[PDB]
């Protein structure tokens, strides 16, 4: 025989603290018993597993299912208890690659290894703690006890050994032939190369030789499975990939699984077919969770559905990374705090589309979205092709500017160029830096009761101007908002407005042009039909002329 | 070359922290870096019964054109036993800070001669990512001292105490203080002298250690013309009712850190509704109140002491036009260092790699004064900051930050 190099065993620990499982085998038919000593001694036979004496305190319950429609009943040890007690893992698995990040190959061949699965060890000073018991019959006898010498399916560290072992083996024929790729998924190998179908077939070759020399077998009858592969919801082609068909479901009514199923399949599709939205049919689920319960549609939400199923009519496929060309990121503003993008290296050829959704909040901004939007979609591009697209942007160059030189605080979008593509992102309104000559000032200010909610809000001028409004149902936050209001409202296009308000400042200072506050929004109104506005802020109880003036009028 | 015993705290796991995605540049610098480690024996491969992990990156130390490796172990350091076994407390040399230059020297190098404790390691484990994870992630752990690590610097202190021992003999006047992985070296003398004195430093540790890659580097620093930002109001001759408003403004926020400050005789002279723009006279009992508020912000702030054991904690504001403003402090309005920068290097276009430059300045700034680094709070949006501080890092430190989501109105007066 040809020596075989064995494959080095990973040394398992139980957590810290914690002993092996003790769980009661469950009593089972006599017809079940006979199965699965037949099955257990091919096991055996084939050094997956060993007999053990009685001194092994520990057990874990072994069971027999039915394989369905057929006479072959097939084992399953239940390894949950064990699992519970193992150590934590490195699980590699955690990041799988998207297939935009994949090169383009010419030939990518299917090789089984599932026989080398049990020809990794387990541990030997960990597999007592595999111990089972197959019943007697009758219970007349003891019961027949094995363990485990290789890694048991089910248990919680097989995939993660398994592939670390694989991966060990694999190395040094990796290294020494970087015209291929290969790839671990289950029990089968993955090998992709742009080498003519010649060469190619040499290096399978090749491949089972090196695998050998660690005892592997892999069929010679090859795989039944050849482009195109369904993986991880994919399809995968030699020169191309797309999503696995999507397709939406037609409906008289919608429950909240049914709405939450359509939009992970809206959400799936979004990152291939351009333009998906789903803030309408999002909007469906918020803060309930009645699984069964039926919404209404919204008007809203048809037409978004509507248009994402004319999104959907017909197929479409990403091409595959070419790293010797820039990446490019395209955004366009989609409304309702919705963005989407492409990103390509040939015009009209998809890398891979994908879109952001405005995060949860009382105040923003196109500009902030957009930013965040770029931020996004530069950790995504790191993640897959290892650097950060040239971006095509939907704002001038210029407003790009003004807002970050004076915005409060830092921020940065990385090399970028104007698409002019509308919805264009703009500055809806700039505070004045200084006050302003010839302006009428307006000194507002509101105050209201704790308790009744009453209040009052107004603001008095230079010019001898002043109003005061009493309100219901309001606070001081709203009425302080409220009297900032009325000077926009009743002054010309030029206006010094000064408060002692400083929630009203945090508010104005992060330049918001979209609120949940419709008091806010009102607000932002009116600014964007100013000419020029400054906003001076003093501190309150201080004898400020025209503040203290404003302050008693509304406080009273 | 024996270890010393290393533990973590009781009830503490080691760090399971996810490496964040690199660029395809660092991916490939960090391969070639841990090959060579690896060769070298200070750095193993490791198995996936290794569940731990800390993440890396790679930087260019200022003014080089060679990655250099950098470990965030921020987390393993805050989870690592505290070392106080040989010694009851190194103190931190408070002259440090007065000395016409300081150079800091990176020595990181010379932990790798140390071995580390073989059941720590595990603790250590780190990984290399592939781009779009199409090959599994490089796993490694150290088996010497690494850099970066909190612990490396106390275990290597007795040898580096030793290696020192022929230079402060010879320089009794030059301050030497160790900080992670650098050395900070204060002296008086002229600079081609003190560039004299630090080449004869290094010597020392080329030769005990019979390559360093950047030990040659020197960065420089003149903690003795350090400035401060004290509270100043303006000298006007015309004052509009903006002008007073806006000082009337400063002055309360100034009387929240200075007790006598009054405002009740400029508030009067803005008696009435009037316009913005419009001058007012001063008259003479605001102008006496301003000059008393005037002498009162000449003196030091009241009750303002250093407690080792609170954190520091560090304000920074954009001002505009590369203009950036801070404040060092452990309890409110008690400010124990404030400041000011503008040279901010080449980022004249960019906001973020002008506030990482500022970030670092100011630890310098505490490591010198304090000996240990500030938690931040950056005005900047979190996704902002952490796609991109990693690009203009230089420091082989990392401090600690959160984030201001709310514009402070207290802007205003640091301007
Ligand atoms: C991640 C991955 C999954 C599968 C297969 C998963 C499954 N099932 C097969 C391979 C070879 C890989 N690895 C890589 C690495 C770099 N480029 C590529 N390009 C590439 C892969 C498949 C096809 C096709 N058809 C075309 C190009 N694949
Ligand atoms: C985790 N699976 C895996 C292991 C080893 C390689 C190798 F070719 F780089 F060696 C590739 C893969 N995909
Ligand atoms: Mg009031």
């Amino acid at each position: 025989m040809v020596p075989i190099s064995p494959i080095e065993t990973v040394p398992v620990k139980l957590k810290p603290g914690m002993d092996g499982p003790k769980v009661k085998q469950w009593p089972l038919t006599e017809e079940k018993i006979k199965a699965l000593v037949e099955i257990c001694t091919e096991m055996e036979k084939e050094g997956k597993i060993s007999k053990i004496g009685p001194e092994n305190p520990y057990n874990t319950p072994v069971f027999a299912i039915k394989k369905k429609d057929s006479t072959k009943w097939r084992k399953l040890v239940d390894f949950r208890e064990l699992n519970k007690r193992t150590q934590d893992f490195w699980e590699v698995q955690l990041g799988i690659p998207h297939p935009a990040g994949l090169k383009k190959k010419k030939s990518v061949t299917v090789l089984d290894v599932g026989d080398a699965y049990f020809s990794v060890p387990l541990d030997e000073d960990f597999r007592k703690y595999t111990a089972f018991t197959i019943p007697s019959i009758n219970n007349e006898t003891p019961g027949i006890r094995y363990q485990y010498n290789v890694l048991p399916q089910g248990w919680k560290g097989s995939p993660a050994i398994f592939q670390s072992s694989m991966t060990k083996i694999l190395e040094p024929f990796a290294a020494q032939n970087p015209d291929i790729v290969i790839y671990q998924y289950m029990d089968d190998l993955y090998v992709g190369s742009d080498l003519e179908i010649g060469q190619h077939r040499t290096k399978i070759e090749e491949l089972r030789q090196h695998l050998l020399r660690w005892g592997l077998t892999t069929p010679d009858k090859k795989h039944q499975k050849e482009p195109p592969f369904l993986w991880m919801g994919y399809e995968l082609h030699p020169d191309k990939w797309t999503v696995q068909p999507i397709v939406l479901p037609e409906k008289d009514s919608w429950t909240v699984n049914d709405i939450q199923k359509l939009v992970g399949k809206l959400n799936w599709a979004s990152q291939i077919y351009p333009g998906i939205k789903v803030r309408q049919l999002s909007k469906l689920l918020r803060g309930t969770k009645a699984l069964t319960e039926v919404i209404p549609l919204t008007e809203e939400a048809e037409l978004e559905l509507a248009e994402n199923r004319e999104i959907l009519k017909e197929p479409v496929h990403g091409v595959y990374y070419d790293p010797s060309k820039d990446l490019i990121a395209e955004i366009q503003k989609q409304g309702q705090g919705q963005w989407t993008y492409q990103i390509y290296q040939e015009p009209f050829k998809n890398l891979k589309t994908g879109k952001y959704a405005r995060m949860r909040g009382a105040h923003t901004n196109d500009v902030k979205q957009l930013t965040e939007a770029v931020q996004k979609i530069t950790t995504e591009s790191i993640v897959i092709w290892g650097k950060t697209p040239k971006f095509k942007l939907p704002i001038q160059k210029e407003t790009w500017e003004t807002w970050w030189t004076e915005y409060w605080q830092a921020t940065w979008i990385p090399e970028w160029e104007f698409v002019n593509t509308p919805p264009l992102v703009k500055l809806w309104y700039q505070l004045e830096k200084e006050p302003i000559v010839g302006a009428e000032t307006f000194y507002v200010d509101g105050a209201a009761n704790r308790e009744t909610k009453l209040g009052k809000a107004g603001y008095v001028t230079n010019k001898g101007r002043q109003k005061v409004v009493p309100l219901t149902n309001t606070t001081n936050q709203k009425t302080e908002l409220q009297a900032i209001y009325l000077a926009l409202q009743d002054s010309g296009l030029e206006v010094n407005i000064v408060t002692d308000s400083q929630y009203a400042l945090g508010i104005i200072q992060a330049q918001p042009d979209k609120s949940e506050s419709e008091l806010v929004n009102q607000i932002i109104e009116q600014l964007i039909k100013k000419e020029k506005v400054y906003l001076a802020w003093v501190p309150a109880h201080k004898g400020i002329g025209g503040n203290e003036q404003v302050d008693k009028l509304v406080s009273a | 070359i024996e270890t010393v015993p290393v533990k973590l705290k009781p009830g503490m796991d080691g760090p399971k922290v996810k490496q964040w995605p690199l660029t395809e540049e660092k991916i490939k610098a960090l391969v070639e870096i841990c090959t060579e480690m690896e060769k070298e024996g200070k750095i193993s491969k490791i198995g996936p019964e290794n569940p731990y992990n800390t993440p890396v990156f790679a930087i260019k130390k200022k003014d080089s054109t060679k990655w250099r490796k950098l470990v965030d172990f921020r987390e393993l350091n805050k989870r690592t036993q505290d070392f106080w076994e040989v010694q009851l407390g190194i103190p931190h040399p408070a002259g440090l800070k007065k000395k016409k230059s300081v150079t800091v020297l990176d020595v990181g190098d010379a932990y790798f001669s140390v071995p580390l404790d073989e059941d720590f390691r595990k603790y250590t484990a780190f990984t290399i990512p592939s781009i779009n994870n199409e090959t599994p992630g490089i796993r490694y752990q150290y088996n010497v001292l690494p850099q970066g690590w909190k612990g490396s610097p106390a275990i290597f202190q007795s040898s580096m105490t030793k290696i020192l021992e022929p230079f402060k003999k010879q320089n009794p006047d030059i301050v030497i203080y160790q900080y992670m992985d650098d050395l900070y070296v204060g002296s008086d003398l002229e600079i081609g002298q003190h560039r004299t004195k630090i080449e004869e430093l290094r010597q020392h540790l080329l030769r005990w250690g019979l390559e360093p890659p950047f030990l040659w580097m020197g960065y420089e620093l003149h903690p003795d013309k350090w400035t401060v930002q004290p509270i100043v109001l303006p000298e006007k001759d015309s004052w509009t009712v903006n002008d007073i408003q806006k000082l009337v403004g400063k002055l309360n926020w100034a009387s929240q850190i200075y007790p006598g400050i009054k405002v009740r005789q400029l508030s009067k002279l803005l008696r009435g509704t009037k316009a913005l723009t419009e001058v007012i006279p001063l008259t003479e009992e605001a102008e006496l109140e301003l000059a008393e508020n005037r002498e009162i912000l000449k003196e030091p702030v009241h009750g303002v002491y250093y407690d080792p054991s609170k954190d520091l904690i560090a304000e920074i504001q954009k001002q505009g036009q590369g203009q950036w403003t801070y404040q060092i402090y452990q309890e409110p309005f008690k400010n124990l260092k404030t400041g000011k920068y503008a040279r901010m290097r080449g980022a004249h276009t960019n906001d973020v790699k002008q506030l990482t430059e500022a970030v670092q300045k100011i630890t310098t700034e505490s490591i010198v004064i304090w000996g240990k680094t500030p938690k931040f709070k950056l005005p900047i949006q979190k996704e902002t900051w952490e796609t991109w501080w990693t690009e203009y890092w230089q420091a082989t430190w990392i401090p600690e930050w959160e984030f201001v989501n709310t514009p402070p109105l207290v802007k205003l007066w640091y301007q």
